[PDB]
């Protein structure tokens, strides 16, 4: 896609149909949101993006296989569970990396929707990521300055993209969620405090749900109701959110968005804002070493298609 | 340009009062110009404040010019060498000293003496040797 | 002097009436009686201006018809009119003519 | 007195310019501009430019400033600022009239005034030509030659007006 | 200014027909070789910017760079030589046309002239 | 990383320019005019105070 | 005391490098006033026009 | 030069000074722009009529064509400024500095 | 290797052909022009 | 803004400049300037921000005043000569007014105050167009009227522009403002030789245009508008910051880089006309420009500033858009010094 394509008469509006519908299934930890999101994507014929993790980008770039933590992410969720208040700053590094990953996923999702016209089902999104940050700040895991930096990054970046049409919130009470975490048996997950989960739910219901309800309608379901996927699909199909940004958008705004999302670097441009917080600032020597190690990775030395090591051929004429 | 002509017409080392008066006028004109620009770019709070700033700048510049001309012509008379640039250097350093006094700072005074005296001696050398700051296109 | 006389007379007559209607009836004795949104549709007004410019450019046409190079004159006149029509069509199709 | 109608009109023109230049509320500024436009039309008519001067009366007074007024009305200010409203506005207004009077008096008293250029106090009737234009309005034919001779001007002006429409649309988009 | 107002100058003409009288720039001119070197450097920098192998990738692209630089440089050198030749021709013509303004000077041997000595003591 | 090099005291207080855009102020450009349509209005049938 | 300090590390530095650097810094602060008000520098345009008309005829 | 030329040149100078000395409103400055254009129209028309430059009697018209284009551009900017700040005041054009 | 096909991927034989052709034409034109200019210089200057 | 409309607006800007550089009638030259302004204003506001609107308003006001003064000067020259042709101007007052107007259009000090603000307001691409293409038309007009130009006024404006461009840049940490002040200084350098030899002005303009094109394209590629955002670039695209350092050294005028040749030839022509003090002062004052260039280089390439953890994400991806002319612009901006004698072509 390019200005030329728009001149050639490529119009995103024509491609977009009823199938086009960004659906975000949100919830607290181990709320079963993944099952419902997968079911909705299957039934409505929409692409299903698994929830963005530390190595989401690694999956979307190169071989796809996750890279080493030092090379990609430099953060551990297990470390956060075991040592929430570590002096390493792993908490805010993890949160910021997760926000960047969700930004890339939302851009990729929008690109799929605009390029194919197929709706996208996302497990949480950039608009809901602030819940974890608020929970960490309430529990004291991260400082106030980290919250301010996250707010700056979100304000600069998220405004560009269009919010989802349908927000599906699966609500599971916190004590039952603790029971579910115990049943799952992940040793690090077991350490999650009840107050942290409660603050997640508080952030969700108090802020994210009203704010999304202003833009469009939010389908809030209990655990039993979420299990009946077909009923949720029917409710979505019978939603009529005439209010909201998507009806207002025309071919010009779609062209601008289509261009933005195509350039992944432009999407992630402000995630590297020069605010020198101790948590997320990497020193020059360490930065150089890690960049060299990333460069030495197979298939990363040159632009994709020119790395002879991973089997590219005809480079002299490519 | 009339003020510059008045300063030039007076022979160097003669009629020291008139030379000092012409230099005082030149300094006054430059001070007024600087005052106008300062008032424009940096607004004064009140009309009285603007008048005070204008008077301060203009008096500083007029004092600088008066001292320069007075000292230079006096030195030319006493030394009886009219064309020596050292007279202009002495005038320039004296003007710089007056600038320091008006600014109530020693370092300003010394730096102004040095630079202004060097520039004044350069101006005298240019008068003598026919140096052109702006040259008519002759190519 | 005739046009100046007419202007003077008309203005004076109207102002005289305004005087006899603002002050003369104001004498009559009485008593005490006590006693905006940003229009973005102003774009229509701005478009009028640029169209009034073409209006001005088109006024010389009656004398322009008296030239010997009637071919060139006709081509340029239709060129201006077609450019005006194109401008109107562009504003129409781009929903720029969103009156009220 | 009818000997210097052009001069009287030019003085009124300068006065209107001082009026809208002192910057009262754009309403009175508009009034000064309207008066100045009419007076300029008067001067142009006196010099034989009936069509050109009338153009100002319609495409300037009833045109550019007709919308200027429509604009000020949309952006209504709390109080109608006048010359006396601000001491500076009134003072500048008086000084502007005084400046005109000084040059006017100097020009009349000193047969040859020289502000930046040299001006002779003789009446404007002196400069007029004694030729005859016959069965023609020279201004009309020159203006109508815009289609017969000034085809290039026609192209450039029409293109500029079209691009002006597009430009105004884009500026008022506001994203 | 200067050569812009020369009589007989056809506007917007890169090489006037008079220039053909001058020798063409030799294809082995050091200046043309330097132009080709600039083209090669441009190819290397393009490869580096696009993160391609610097010295091996896009041999066709580097060849096009070098060919374009040399091709334009040839005409650039030809016009440069033309302009310098025009300057020399005009200068000599003016010198001939104004003998008084450029008088021949009497030549003297150093024995005849007197140049003062300044001893380095 | 300051807003301006060699910052004066007054300039020191001033924050650096925003990364992308300026934050718009709270409205202050347009609103919904409130009109009492009637009751005296000819179209209001005389007894309708339509607050629009 | 004199050669290592009072001359080399103090006075020669104060004379040539430091004073000139300080002057350029002060002028940079003056020029980059960081005010940027149309009303302020447009008046300077008027002053410049008047001064040019007077000086350069 | 007759005195009418002096008066019109004085009018242009006055309008220019008014434009260069803003007070609060942008519309007043745009009024000064339109006013300067009027001065230029009157001066050009007088010159062309007096010299009987028949083929230049259209120059005043083109001048006004572009005068109204400039005015329209000015108003199109002024409306956006008012929308972003609530007034046409010049003091709000302060974000960009130096 | 890459999840997504390389953007350039297989060589753009059209583009490569166009580039090589343009370069060759440039060189041939330059050579012919040089020969012509040599001939003209020798002719006009004897 | 629809891309067809954007192309039409850009072509209108270029057509206005072509009319300026092509017409022999003053009215048409002023018309070309008017078209340039009309088309340029929306281009400056392609991305709608309050800063973009403020920059557009400032630029419009400045260019409108310049155009009005220019038209008054044209009218006065008509009154005193009766000639519309761009040639020697027969009235000194008209000459001074026209010089002030064209200097204001060029951003020559003391009409420089709008250049930094407008450049900061608009995007990097609009800044490139403003600081490279827009300079062409007024410089062309001045070159055509060079003989009538009073050398004193032009030289004073040039020297003030050099001084102010050097001074302002030292205080700036914003890349766009730095570029604007550098543009002011180089415009002073170009206008210095205008009374003496116009070909030198053309040569300096070409070199400056290449250097600014390269710098702005490198900034766009690095997507940096502040010194720190540019400092982060070494971790991502070291080649970009290395080439930026080389181009900065060229802009400073250091030999043997191409930035040296315009200064060298300007000094040559000025000395041939017995101007010795003026070239000396200009060359010395260029050291301030050199200083803030060097500070930018220290921040960007020579020294490795701290990065952020999220940069590891950008490592995986590659730049989507390619600016074709950037490599050639870099090469011309840096390695054309051995080829100065070709300055007789534009002659």
């Amino acid at each position: 896609y390019g200005p030329l394509a728009f001149v050639l008469g490529e119009r995103t509006t024509r491609k977009l149909t009823e199938t086009s519908k960004v659906i975000t299934v949100d919830g607290n930890i181990c709320s079963g949101k993944g099952r419902l999101a997968r079911e909705i994507a299957e039934k409505l014929g929409l692409r299903h993006f698994p929830e963005a993790g530390i190595h989401y980008a690694d999956s979307t770039t190169g071989d796809g296989k996750p890279l080493d933590v030092q090379l990609s992410g430099n953060c551990s969720l297990e470390k956060f569970y075991d040592d929430p208040k570590s002096n390493d700053g792993n908490s805010y590094r993890l949160q910021s990396w997760l926000y960047a990953s969700r930004l890339l996923q939302y851009a990729d999702a929008l690109e799929h929707l605009l390029s194919t016209g197929q709706g996208v089902v996302l497990e949480r999104s950039i608009y809901s990521d602030f819940v974890f940050l608020e929970a960490m700040y309430r529990q004291g895991f991260i400082r106030k300055q980290c919250v301010e930096h996250y707010n700056e990054v979100k304000k600069v970046t998220a405004c560009e993209y269009l919010p989802p049409h349908v927000v599906v919130y699966v609500d599971v009470p916190v004590p039952e969620i603790q029971s579910r975490i115990q049943k799952k048996g992940n040793p690090h997950e077991m350490k999650i405090t009840a107050a942290y989960l409660q603050d997640i739910e508080n952030a969700y219901k108090k802020t994210f749900l009203p704010e999304m309800s202003e833009k469009c309608e939010v389908l809030q379901y209990s655990a039993r109701e979420a299990e009946d996927a077909e009923k949720v699909v029917e409710d979505i199909e019978y939603l009529k959110c005439d209010k909201g940004p998507w009806p207002d958008q025309d071919d010009r705004t779609f062209h601008r968005l289509r261009m933005l999302v195509q350039n992944k670097l432009e999407v992630l441009n402000y995630t590297t804002i020069p605010v020198y917080l101790p948590e997320i600032t990497i020193g020059a020597h360490q930065s150089d070493r890690v960049f060299q190690k990333f460069t030495e990775l197979p298939g990363r030395k040159y632009s994709p298609g020119y790395n002879e090591d991973v089997g590219d051929k005809w480079i002299w004429l490519k | 340009k009339t003020l510059l002509h008045k300063y030039s017409d007076i022979p160097e080392g003669t009629e020291c009062h008139r030379k000092a008066y012409a230099s005082t006028s030149i300094g006054g004109a430059t001070g007024l110009i600087v005052s106008a620009y300062s008032i424009a770019l940096k607004p004064p709070a009140s009309f009285l404040e603007g008048v005070a700033r204008t008077g301060r700048y203009t008096f500083t510049s007029a004092a600088i010019g008066a001292i320069f001309g007075l000292t230079s012509c006096i030195s030319a008379q006493v030394r009886e060498k009219p064309d020596d640039p050292l007279n202009y250097f002495i005038g320039g350093c004296a003007g710089g000293l007056t600038l320091g006094a008006r600014t109530r700072s020693y370092g300003i005074g010394a730096a102004a003496c040095a630079y202004m005296g060097l520039t004044a001696a350069l101006v005298k050398m240019g008068q003598l040797e026919g140096w052109q700051v702006f040259a008519e296109p002759k190519v | 002097m005739n046009i100046m006389l007419t202007l003077l007379t008309n203005v004076t007559l109207a102002s005289l009436l305004v005087l006899i209607a603002f002050w003369l009836p104001q004498l009559n004795a009485y008593s005490e009686k006590t006693s905006p949104f940003s229009m973005k549709f102003f774009l229509v007004a701005i478009t009028f201006l640029l169209f009034d410019l073409e209006i001005a450019l088109l006024l010389p046409l009656p004398w322009a018809s008296q030239t010997n190079n009637l071919k060139t004159m006709l081509t340029m006149a239709l060129f201006l009119l077609i450019l005006l029509a194109a401008s109107l069509a562009y504003e129409w199709t781009q929903k720029g003519l969103e009156w009220a | 007195m009818t000997m210097y109608i052009a001069f009287i009109l030019s003085t009124i023109f300068v006065i209107g310019f001082v009026g809208f230049s002192s910057k009262p509320s754009p309403i009175y500024g508009g009034l000064g501009l309207i008066v100045s436009g009419g007076v300029g039309c008067g001067i142009v008519l006196n010099f034989g430019g009936s069509f050109l001067g009338l153009m100002v009366f319609l495409i300037y007074l009833g045109g550019m400033l007709v919308v200027f007024g429509y604009t000020t009305a949309m952006a209504t200010e709390m109080y109608p600022e006048v010359w006396v409203s601000n001491k500076t506005v009134f003072g500048a207004f008086v000084s502007g009239l005084m400046m005109e009077f000084c040059m006017v008096y100097y020009a009349l008293k000193e047969e040859e005034v020289e502000i930046i250029f040299k001006f002779n106090g003789l009446g404007d009737w002196v400069i007029y030509d004694t030729g005859d234009s016959g069965f023609f309005s020279e201004e009309a034919m020159g203006i109508a030659a815009l289609y017969s001779y000034g085809t290039w001007l026609v192209i450039v002006t029409g293109w500029s007006l079209l691009i002006g429409v597009v430009v105004i649309m884009e500026i008022t988009r506001g994203n | 200014t200067m050569m812009s107002g020369r009589p007989g100058r056809v506007p917007l003409q890169f090489l006037p027909n008079e220039a053909r009288s001058l020798p063409p720039p030799k294809l082995t001119d050091p200046r043309l070789v330097y132009m080709g070197f600039l083209g090669y450097c441009s190819g290397l920098i393009d490869n580096a910017i696009r993160r391609r192998p610097v010295v091996s990738a896009g041999l066709h692209r580097q060849l096009l760079y070098v060919t374009s630089f040399v091709f334009f440089g040839y005409y650039l050198l030809k016009r440069q030589d033309y302009m310098y030749a025009l300057r020399d021709h005009d200068m000599f013509a003016y010198v001939k046309s104004h003998p008084e303004d450029f008088p021949e000077k009497d030549k003297k041997t150093y024995g005849e002239i007197l140049e003062e000595f300044h001893p380095v003591r | 990383g300051g807003a301006v090099m060699y910052p004066t005291k007054e300039t020191a207080h001033w924050k650096p320019p925003p990364w992308n855009d300026v934050d718009p102020p709270k409205d202050t450009l347009v609103s919904n005019l409130t009109l009492n349509f009637g009751p005296q209005h000819p179209a209001a049938h005389g007894v309708l105070r339509l607050v629009m | 005391k004199s050669a290592s300090s009072l001359l080399d590390l103090i006075w020669l530095e104060t004379i040539l490098p430091k004073t000139t650097s300080f002057i350029q810094m002060k002028m940079s602060i003056m020029v980059s006033n960081q005010k940027g008000l149309i009303k302020l520098y447009f008046l300077s345009f008027l002053i410049t026009i008047m001064i040019s008309m007077t000086l350069f005829n | 030069m007759p005195l009418v030329y002096m008066n019109i040149i004085m009018a242009f100078a006055i309008a220019l000074a008014g434009l260069l000395m803003y007070r609060s409103h942008l519309m007043s400055s745009l009024l000064c722009l339109e006013g300067m254009m009027l001065s230029l129209f009157i001066m050009s028309t007088l010159i062309i009529l007096n010299t009987h430059f028949t083929l230049a009697n259209m120059m005043p018209i083109i001048l006004l064509v572009f005068a109204a284009c400039e005015a329209a551009l000015g108003l199109s900017l002024l409306v956006m400024v008012s929308n972003t700040y609530g007034t046409d005041y010049v003091q709000n054009l302060n974000l960009l500095q130096c | 290797f890459y999840i997504r096909e390389p953007p350039h991927g297989s060589p753009d034989w059209l583009k490569v052909g166009l580039t090589l052709g343009t370069s060759v034409f440039l060189w041939i034109y330059l050579i012919k022009q040089h020969k012509e200019d040599v001939l003209e210089y020798k002719r006009r200057n004897g | 803004m629809n891309p067809i409309i954007y192309t039409t607006l850009i072509m209108t800007v270029m057509s206005g400049t072509m009319l300026v550089m092509i017409s022999s009638h003053w009215l048409l030259i002023w018309i070309g300037f008017e078209m340039n302004l009309l088309a340029m204003i929306p281009v400056l506001m392609k991305n709608f921000n309050p800063r973009a609107t403020e920059a557009a308003t400032k630029y419009f006001l400045t260019q409108a005043t310049a155009s009005m003064m220019l038209m008054m000067a044209i009218i006065i020259n008509l009154l005193y000569s009766g000639q519309w042709t761009i040639t020697k101007m027969f009235n000194p007052v008209a000459m001074t007014m026209m010089t002030m107007a064209l200097a204001m259009k060029l951003g020559l000090s003391p009409f420089h105050f709008w250049v930094p603000e407008v450049t900061q307001g608009i995007s990097l691409q609009a800044g490139l167009l403003l600081l490279t293409w827009q300079k062409l038309a007024p410089l062309s007009v001045l070159c055509q009227i060079s003989q009538s130009i009073n050398p004193n006024l032009m030289l004073t404006m040039a020297m003030l522009s050099i001084l102010i461009g050097g001074w302002g840049g030292l205080n700036q940490t914003q890349l766009r403002k730095i570029m604007a002040y550098s543009s002011i200084a180089h415009m002073g350098w170009m206008t210095a030789v205008l009374p003496y030899n116009t070909t030198m002005t053309i040569l300096n303009l070409l070199i400056y245009i290449t250097m600014t094109l390269a710098m702005f394209m490198l900034l766009i590629h690095s997507s940096a508008t502040t010194t720190l955002s540019l400092s982060h670039t070494w971790n991502k695209m070291p080649v970009i910051t290395s080439l930026m350092m080389v181009t900065l050294l060229s802009m400073g005028g250091l030999p043997p880089l191409s930035g040296f040749m315009p200064k060298w030839m300007i000094i040559q022509e000025m000395t041939k006309n017995e101007s010795i003090i003026m070239p000396t002062l200009m060359a010395m004052t260029a050291l301030l420009n050199l200083y803030f260039y060097m500070r930018l280089a220290y921040s960007s390439s020579l020294t490795m500033f701290p990065s952020t953890n999220n940069m590891k994400m950008k490592w995986q991806f590659e730049h989507t858009k390619q600016m074709k002319l950037l490599p050639t612009m870099i090469v011309l901006s840096t390695l054309v010094l051995p080829m100065t004698p070709a300055l007789s072509s534009l002659n």
